[PDB]
């Protein structure tokens, strides 16, 4: 069962990199 | 005194 | 600000913020008793590290009894 | 003035080396302890302490000669030169290996002196003292490796010895015995270890390869003025560059040097942390649960199993050398071997 | 008798004797 | 100056020298001679055993 | 042979940090909306 | 009682809040397997 | 806005907040104790005081209990094993339950203090702004402390006026609460005299209390209220980063390399009573001196307690556990049931052969048998190989004496190399594994894990020294040069 | 007194008599004079 | 006597909600105190 | 793309989040010794 | 092991109804 985890984790991990790649705050000059 |  | 009985019983307590005595003041004084204790310390420093031995100690378990 | 304010004045003079208050406490130690150092490897022997030829004089090169730590029958003692192991023999002193002792307590003092060294620079320019609190890794680094964990072991003779083979064999020794690579705050200083050696490489070639083009020769180095209120490179192109090659980039310049500082703090402290956690032998030597399966499955193996055995066989093969105090004496038929197995 | 002199001094005095000593190193037998 | 070094530098580098090459090293800090590392007696690795009997034992040691 | 408190220290220890910081920048956000 | 004048705002940006979950995620990654021993 | 790591630095010039985030982290701790008090002892099993004491069952709060006078449960049982008829409140769980409510009462007082911030008490009479006359509190605070520590080192060690402190013998077999007489003559000052303590708090206490009225009665220098920033609270959180670092340290030291305020039938052996064969030379004293007074060997055997070979074991030592080997160390190498006895192993040719005890720094260690002329006589073979030494071709038998296994001589391959492999270990000892799920990897006492957890904390509290000390220090220039 | 003890009081000498009396008398002495 | 799965059924299903509701709240309020 | 106009804030007073929490709690109180069995 | 999560619940339990009654949002007329 902890494979379960595991993937989870590390698909978590792979979700937040793509959400901050594709959903960062957009740079902008102030 | 006091510190300033 | 509210006033209480135990806030003016201990109002003077806190009440002279920032009253420095002149100059060094007494620092003669504290640097001779830092000076004391650092030679305390090593003192008990090297007992325990056996670096010292006074007569009559034993820094052992058998010493316990 | 007061003595202290004339004194203070001088050591704070700007001279070639500034001094200040905190020289006193950096110059001699720090002086003493590379002197030391030098003594040690170039004329004090190991002879005694590891059963070693360790100084030029015995024969040794740069690699192989080093200030070994002291013998195992020392204990955590403080070894002074007075002291009731030495008694003020000079000779005995450094037969003993006090002079380890001598080079690690000066040399922390220095380490020491060198941080106020930086707070006190710090505080006369009127700059942040992030210095002195970046340098808080190496002081960690120093302070757990060759003063924690030795205390926390059976003596000195386990710290440490002050040489490039001796800190190769520090090196397979925990590993052997500890299995430092399988611990997560190695793993945690190695990244950060690794990640300052990238931010280090990608922000200069970053800088170097986003400059103005402000001179008309081919070598740009002469276009930076040394008091230049505008910025030398864009960072709006280095920032499109990465943004659109690597998918994020760095915005606020400010941000990036903070980050550049505190990759490599962290990973020091993480390992730190590791290493005192090694200290008392608490280590992540192993996972209960694949020693359980391989246990009851001969067919069971993983790349971390083939470690452990690599560990064993390791601790087996060098106990005999390299702790002579337990005069270990292991036969042929016990040594592990990929054959026996 | 500066401290840029004294410092230099404590840099190079035993430097050389260090050096003199390491020399005499590489004639022994071995 | 540039004259005093001419004859300070050489002189020290032989005093470097002479420090190895008559055997003072070796007696200073107790570096054992190539001859002497293993003694008739003792064949074996001479390690120290006690902390508080550090200089005795190592004047039995050294003593051969 | 894995333990038992393991997965909870090891779920909770991913949530509660998470939930923390998104209810953080939640209200940052909030702060920001409401201003502008 | 009454308004106190040393409340301030909280701000977390989204390059925080990034950074707070690769970190979360990250050590949930690394010390699993420790955990699960 | 503040940031994430800049935020309870709202309460820097909120006297009154500070009060309370103050009272709220007190109210924590002090539920935190309690809350692990009764976990505690609704974990520990009394049944076994000997073979199952309390550092075998990752008790952590519970030895810091006994240590100065908590032994009896309103159970009917102590830590010692001897029955107690009428317990007393203060007991275990009168002491947990005393600390909840203490939380309690600290929670409420926070809510009240962070409510009512503003008082005419936190406000300047010179400037209307808030302050804190941060000397005359530490004058104060010094007082109270110096205070506490006289009465704690005149009435409750010394038992005019208190229980006592815990004292065990030398090789903690027989201990209890007792009050100890102090020392004043230079005895006092080694770390493994009980007196010291006594004698310690009393005249620290004293000067404590004088060192109070001189930092209330006397203002500082000028000199170094600018150089120190004594008006400025930070200075006072760098100072007590460091001096809190500093105890850290000390009391680490002390319990990795043991004192009289940590007992071994409280927190365990050190590794170093392993090191240098602490119990296992008293052992052989002992069984020496009955072979002199003419008793045979078996009885010499049967006059050694149980503890004391107990306290022999390799698998209590602090450093052969684990990072992330969790819970007691029954769960690690089981329950200790009852003492097997000495092994003595004889060859074929009857010389007296003796398994070498396993150094803690070696996960594995080979199996080695040796004579009085430290001859490798027999051997283990690593896994499958080729061997001239081996157990089965030496013909050694092992005889037991002590112990259950009494009397009891064995021969047979196996069963001996198994017994010279739990002799490896020190004293041999019988386990059960099935009431815990034991895994037979060596865990770690409650003095390694207190050691361990102090030691990173206090390297991170010196980080946590260096930061405030430069915040405090360096503050002008702060938001920037 | 042991002999450890008078090692020890005759190190806290040549501590004040060989590093602090003497490094201290360049300090006072050369910023007196400067 | 049941899994840590019950274990983690209890303390996620009371976290889970539990976080949501503070987060909700926590916005709103930051929402009020931004607009006045 | 661009600006939505169907973007609404979302409330929650107090009394709301006091209400859940007390649900949510009680839930779990009554369906523990259920899922503990 | 279970004990120690009902106790939780019920301490949590009386804990929001303490916060309910002494943190409500306080009644104003509008
Ligand atoms: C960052 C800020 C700091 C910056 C760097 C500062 C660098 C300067 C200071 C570095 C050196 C400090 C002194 C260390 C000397 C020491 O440790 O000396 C050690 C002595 C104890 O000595 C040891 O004691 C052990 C226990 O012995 C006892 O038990 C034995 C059992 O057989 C015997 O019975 C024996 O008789 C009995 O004394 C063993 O005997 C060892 O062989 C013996 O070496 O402690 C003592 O002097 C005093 C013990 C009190 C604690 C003070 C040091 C605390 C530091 C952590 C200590 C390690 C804890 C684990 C870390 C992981
Ligand atoms: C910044 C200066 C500095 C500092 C911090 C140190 C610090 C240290 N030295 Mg080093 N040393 C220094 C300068 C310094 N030394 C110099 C200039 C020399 C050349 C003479 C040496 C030569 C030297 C040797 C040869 C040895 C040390 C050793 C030591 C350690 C033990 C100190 C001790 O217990 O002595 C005790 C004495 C003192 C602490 C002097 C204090 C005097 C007090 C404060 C004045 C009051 C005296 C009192 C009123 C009289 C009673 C310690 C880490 C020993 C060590 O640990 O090596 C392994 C050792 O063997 N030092
Ligand atoms: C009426 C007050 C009171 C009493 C009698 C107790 C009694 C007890 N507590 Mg509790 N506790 C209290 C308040 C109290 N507590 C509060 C308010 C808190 C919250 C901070 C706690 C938090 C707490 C925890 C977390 C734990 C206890 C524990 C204990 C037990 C062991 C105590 C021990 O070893 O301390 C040892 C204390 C020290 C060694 C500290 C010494 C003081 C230092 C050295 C001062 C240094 C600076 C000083 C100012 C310098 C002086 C200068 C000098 C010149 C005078 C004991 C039954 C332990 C236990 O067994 O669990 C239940 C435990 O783990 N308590
Ligand atoms: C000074 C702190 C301290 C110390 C020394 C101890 C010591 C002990 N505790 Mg206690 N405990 C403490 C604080 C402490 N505790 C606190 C604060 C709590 C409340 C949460 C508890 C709750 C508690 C329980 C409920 C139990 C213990 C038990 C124990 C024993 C074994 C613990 C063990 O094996 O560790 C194992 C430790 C680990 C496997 C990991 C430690 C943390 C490492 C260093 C990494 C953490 C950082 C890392 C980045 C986290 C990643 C997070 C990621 C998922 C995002 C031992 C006597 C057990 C026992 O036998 O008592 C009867 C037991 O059942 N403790
Ligand atoms: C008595 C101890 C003490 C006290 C009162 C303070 C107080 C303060 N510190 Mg200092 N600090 C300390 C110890 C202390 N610190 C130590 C030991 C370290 C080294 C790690 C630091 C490192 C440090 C830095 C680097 C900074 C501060 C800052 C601050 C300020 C704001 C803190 C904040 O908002 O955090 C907010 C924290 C959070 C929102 C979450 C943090 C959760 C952590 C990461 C893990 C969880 C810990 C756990 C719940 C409990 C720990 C157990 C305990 C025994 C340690 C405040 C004045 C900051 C400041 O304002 O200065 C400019 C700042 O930049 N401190
Ligand atoms: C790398 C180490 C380091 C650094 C950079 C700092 C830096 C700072 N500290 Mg901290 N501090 C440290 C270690 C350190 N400290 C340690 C280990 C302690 C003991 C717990 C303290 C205790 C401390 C206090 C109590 C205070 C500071 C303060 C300060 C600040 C002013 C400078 C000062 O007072 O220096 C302090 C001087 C030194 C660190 C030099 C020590 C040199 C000693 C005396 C020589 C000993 C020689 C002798 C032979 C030793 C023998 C040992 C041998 C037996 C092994 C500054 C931010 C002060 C401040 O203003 O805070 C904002 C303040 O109030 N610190
Ligand atoms: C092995 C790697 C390594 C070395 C050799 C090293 C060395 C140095 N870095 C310094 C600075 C720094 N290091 C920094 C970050 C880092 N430094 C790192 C890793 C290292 N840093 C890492 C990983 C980081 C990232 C956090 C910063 C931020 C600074 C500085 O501000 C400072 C500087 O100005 O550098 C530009 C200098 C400190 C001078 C000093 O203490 O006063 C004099 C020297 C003393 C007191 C040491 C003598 C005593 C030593 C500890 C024991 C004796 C050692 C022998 C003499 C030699 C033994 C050799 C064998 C081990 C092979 C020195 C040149
Ligand atoms: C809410 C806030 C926390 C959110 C979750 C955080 C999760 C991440 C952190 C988890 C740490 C503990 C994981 C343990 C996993 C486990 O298997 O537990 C299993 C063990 C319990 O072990 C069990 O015990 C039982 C009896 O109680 C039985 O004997 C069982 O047989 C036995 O397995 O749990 C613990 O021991 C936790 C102890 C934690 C004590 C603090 C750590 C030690 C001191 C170091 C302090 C830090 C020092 C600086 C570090 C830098
Ligand atoms: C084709 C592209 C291929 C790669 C795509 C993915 C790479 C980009 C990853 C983005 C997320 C990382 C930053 C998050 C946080 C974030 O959103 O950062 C945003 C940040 C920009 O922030 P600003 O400069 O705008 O911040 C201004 C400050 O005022 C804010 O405090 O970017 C960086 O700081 C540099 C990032 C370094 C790179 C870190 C890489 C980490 C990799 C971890 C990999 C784990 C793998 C595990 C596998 C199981
Ligand atoms: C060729 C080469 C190639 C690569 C580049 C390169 C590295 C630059 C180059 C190397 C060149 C080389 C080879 C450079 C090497 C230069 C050398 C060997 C310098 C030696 C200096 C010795 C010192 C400072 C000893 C001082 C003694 C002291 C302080 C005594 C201390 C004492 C001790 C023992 C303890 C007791 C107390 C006292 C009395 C205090
Ligand atoms: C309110 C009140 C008023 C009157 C009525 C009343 C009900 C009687 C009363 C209530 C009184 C009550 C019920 C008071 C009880 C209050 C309680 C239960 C307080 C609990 C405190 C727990 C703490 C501080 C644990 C902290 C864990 C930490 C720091 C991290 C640990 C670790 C982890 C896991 C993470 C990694 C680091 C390490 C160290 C490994
Ligand atoms: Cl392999």
């Amino acid at each position: 069962m902890e494979t379960l985890v595991y993937t989870f984790l590390l698909i978590g991990t792979l979700g937040v990199l793509f959400f901050a790649v594709f959903f960062r705050d957009p740079p902008r000059i102030a | 005194v006091y510190d300033e | 600000a509210l006033r209480t009985r135990l806030g003016e019983l201990l109002r003077p307590l806190n009440s002279e913020y920032g009253k420095v005595a002149p100059g060094w003041g007494t620092t003669p004084i504290m640097g001779f008793v830092m000076l004391l204790f650092a030679v305390f310390l090593l003192i008990i420093l090297q007992i325990y590290n056996s670096s010292l031995i006074i007569e009559n100690v034993d820094v052992d378990w058998a010493s316990l009894g | 003035r007061g003595w202290f304010d004339l004194a203070d004045d001088w050591l704070k003079r700007d001279r070639f080396v500034f001094v200040g208050w905190s020289g006193l406490l950096l110059f001699p130690t720090s002086y003493l302890s590379i002197g030391g150092w030098f003594t040690g490897t170039t004329f004090v022997t190991s002879w005694y302490t590891h059963g070693l030829a360790s100084s030029y004089l015995e024969g040794c090169n740069f690699f192989t000669a080093a200030v070994s730590t002291p013998a195992n029958s020392m204990g955590h003692s403080l070894l002074l030169l007075w002291g009731p192991e030495a008694q003020g023999d000079f000779t005995r002193w450094c037969q003993i290996g006090g002079l380890w002792a001598f080079c690690a307590l000066h040399g922390s003092f220095g380490l020491i002196g060198f941080c106020l060294r930086q707070f006190e620079i710090a505080r006369l320019v009127g700059i942040r003292p992030y210095n002195a609190i970046a340098f808080s890794g190496p002081i960690a680094i120093f302070v757990s490796v060759f003063l924690m964990y030795p205390l926390g072991q059976a003596s000195w003779f386990f710290a440490p010895s002050l040489g490039v083979a001796a800190i190769f064999r520090f090196l397979l020794f925990i590993q052997g015995f500890h299995n430092f690579t399988l611990n997560p705050f190695h793993m945690m200083g190695v990244a950060g270890i690794l990640g300052a050696a990238l931010l280090c490489a990608i922000h200069g070639a970053t800088v170097q390869n986003t400059i103005f083009e402000d001179g008309d020769a081919a070598n740009t180095f002469r276009a930076f003025t040394p008091t230049q209120a505008e910025e030398t490179y864009s960072m709006v192109t280095a920032n499109r560059f990465w943004s659109q090659i690597f998918g994020v980039a760095f915005s606020n310049k400010r941000w990036l040097h903070f980050f550049m500082l505190f990759v490599p703090l962290a990973g020091l402290w993480t390992s730190a942390i590791g290493i005192v956690g090694l200290a008392l032998n608490l280590r992540a030597y192993d996972f209960v649960s694949q020693e359980l399966r391989a246990a009851e499955d001969p067919e069971f193996e993983t790349f971390y199993t083939k470690n452990i055995l690599l560990n064993e066989g390791i601790r087996s093969w060098m106990a005999a050398q390299d702790q002579p105090h337990e005069n270990f004496i292991f036969p042929e038929e016990v040594l592990p071997r990929g054959n026996a197995l | 008798f500066t401290f840029r002199w004294l410092a230099i001094h404590g840099l190079a005095v035993p430097t050389v004797f260090f050096l003199g000593a390491i020399t005499s190193m590489q004639f022994i037998q071995r | 100056y540039w004259i005093i070094h001419s004859i300070t530098i050489p002189a020290l580098f032989v005093a470097g020298w002479l420090f190895v090459s008559t055997g003072l090293a070796y007696d200073i800090f107790g570096t054992p001679r190539p001859n002497e590392y293993f003694t008739q007696e003792r064949q074996q690795v001479p390690l120290v055993n006690d902390r508080f009997s550090a200089k005795q034992e190592l004047e039995d040691l050294t003593k051969g | 042979n894995v333990s038992v408190a393991a997965y909870l220290a090891v779920l909770l220890g991913t949530f509660v940090p998470v939930v923390f910081l998104i209810t953080l920048f939640i209200q940052s956000e909030a702060r920001k909306a409401a201003e502008s | 009682s009454g308004p106190n004048p040393n409340k301030q705002p909280v701000e977390l940006n989204r390059t925080s809040l990034f950074w707070g979950l690769l970190l979360i995620f990250v050590l949930a990654v690394l010390f699993s397997s420790y955990f699960f021993n | 806005g503040l940031p994430w790591y800049r935020v309870h630095t709202v309460v820097l010039n909120d006297p009154g907040r500070l009060i309370a985030v103050h009272l709220m982290h007190t109210a924590l701790v002090a539920g935190w104790a309690g809350s692990m008090a009764l976990y505690e002892l609704a974990v520990f099993d009394p049944s076994d005081p000997v073979l199952n004491p309390m550092w075998r069952q990752g008790m952590f709060v519970m030895p810091f209990m006994a240590r100065i006078g908590v032994t009896d449960s309103w159970g009917g049982w102590s830590i010692t094993g001897e029955s107690v008829a009428n317990p007393g409140f203060w007991s275990f769980e009168g002491v947990a339950l005393a600390h909840i409510g203490l939380s309690g009462l600290l929670f409420l007082a926070a809510v009240w203090h962070w409510v009512y911030w503003d008082l005419e008490l936190f406000r300047d009479p010179r400037t209307g702004n808030p302050a804190l006359d941060l000397p005359k509190i530490f004058g104060i605070h010094l007082l109270l402390s110096g205070v506490l520590c006289f009465g704690f080192g005149a009435f409750h060690v010394t038992g005019a006026w208190g229980p006592g402190i815990w004292v065990s013998d030398a090789y903690g077999i027989t201990g209890k609460v007792q009050p100890v007489a102090p020392a004043w003559g230079p005895e006092g000052f080694n770390p493994f005299n009980p007196s010291g303590v006594a004698s310690h708090h009393i005249a620290a206490g004293i000067l404590g209390f004088a060192a109070g009225i001189f930092h209330i009665a006397v203002r500082p220098p000028q000199r170094l209220y600018r150089a120190l920033r004594m008006g400025n609270i930070e200075t006072v959180l760098s100072s007590s980063i460091a001096a809190v670092f500093w105890s850290a340290f000390i009391t680490t030291g002390t319990m990795w390399y043991g004192s009289a305020t940590t007992p071994i039938e409280l927190f365990g052996p050190t590794r170093y009573q392993w090191d240098s064969g602490y119990f296992q030379q008293e052992i052989e004293r002992r069984v020496e001196n009955s072979l002199n007074e003419g008793l045979s060997l078996s009885e010499a055997w049967s006059r050694i307690p149980d503890k004391l070979a107990f306290y022999d074991y390799v698998g209590n030592n602090p450093a052969k556990g684990g990072l992330f080997r969790a819970g007691p160390m029954n769960k690690g190498d089981g329950i200790a049931e009852a003492w097997l006895g000495h092994p003595i192993f004889q060859d074929k040719e009857g010389r007296e052969l003796t398994v070498r005890r396993m150094p803690a720094f070696f996960e594995t260690f080979p199996v080695i048998l040796v004579d009085k002329d430290g001859i490798i006589r027999a051997d283990i073979p690593f896994r499958r190989a080729e061997s001239k030494y081996s157990i089965e071709q030496v013909g050694v038998t092992t005889s037991f004496y002590g112990g259950k296994l009494n009397g009891q001589v064995f021969t047979d391959a196996p069963t001996v190399k198994k017994y010279a492999r739990k002799a490896q270990l020190g004293e041999v000892m019988e386990f059960d594994r099935t009431t815990l799920e034991s895994d037979g990897v060596f865990r770690s006492s409650p003095r390694g894990w207190y050691t361990f957890g102090h030691a990173n904390f206090a390297l991170l509290f010196f980080l946590g020294h260096l930061w405030h000390g430069s915040r405090t220090l360096f503050r002008d220039v702060f938001s920037g040069i | 007194m042991t002999p450890s003890f008078s090692a020890f009081i005759n190190s806290l000498l040549a501590g004040l008599f060989i590093v602090i009396i003497p490094i201290g008398t360049a300090l006072l002495i050369v910023s007196q004079s400067d």
